[PDB]
């Protein structure tokens, strides 16, 4: 099976920093009884104001982003990326 | 599975490995080599090799936590690599001499440039 992608509102211009912070958080909790259950975070080059979080359940996203200041306006609601649009998240175009 | 040392230490002078797409600062590639490729690339302790094997031109990042249980890692062809931060697309090409050496050792080189060009 395959997880879904969820959008999470993020302080504008802090998307890359926040994705990296969540990487550290995941590693920090990996040998605890409260591990992060998310699978990845994507911060595409030109996206502003949100990040994408990969997880099987929305609740896993909420649990991972709790306490993360840059994501506070994305804590109560995350929107699922429609399955047909999941590769557009990872699309890069060069003119 | 993941090591804190792998994570970019800051946002300045980030580079992406041309072989695996891992993103770290230049000083971290110098200090520790590439977490995935260094047995083959051997850039640890050699800034010149870092400049040859990594690129400052990349697009997007992915904090890859569970490469073994991710759709993203499959699309990006990083599912066999270590947890870490990876570029969505990397601009550049490994030098011909390194590609030839990789091939002689049983490592294929497929471009990490995923960009749709025009
Ligand atoms: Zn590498």
């Amino acid at each position: 099976m395959d997880p879904n992608l969820w959008t999470v509102k993020c302080k504008i211009g802090e998307e890359r920093a926040t994705a990296i912070s969540l990487m550290r958080k995941f590693i920090a909790y990996q040998f605890t009884d409260t591990p992060l259950q998310i699978k990845s975070v994507v911060a595409p080059e030109h996206v502003k104001g949100y990040i994408y979080v990969e997880a099987y359940k929305q609740t896993h996203v909420k649990q991972a982003i709790e306490g993360v200041g840059n994501l506070r306006l994305g804590y109560w609601n995350q929107q699922m990326v429609p399955i047909k649009e999941m590769t557009d998240v990872l699309k890069v175009v060069k003119e | 599975m993941g090591a804190l040392e792998t994570v970019p230490k800051d946002l300045r002078h980030l580079r992406a490995c041309l072989l695996c797409s891992l993103v770290k600062t230049i000083d971290q590639f110098e200090y520790d080599g590439c977490d995935n490729c260094d047995a083959y690339l051997q850039m640890k302790g050699n800034r010149e090799m870092v400049y040859d094997c990594t690129s400052s031109s990349f697009d997007g990042i992915i904090a890859m936590m569970s490469p073994e249980d991710s759709w993203v890692s499959k699309w990006q062809r990083v599912s066999n690599f270590k947890p870490g931060v990876y570029a969505v697309s990397v601009t550049g090409r490994l030098p011909q001499g390194i590609v030839r050496e990789l091939k002689s050792r049983g490592v294929a080189y497929k471009s990490r440039d995923t960009a749709i060009k025009t």
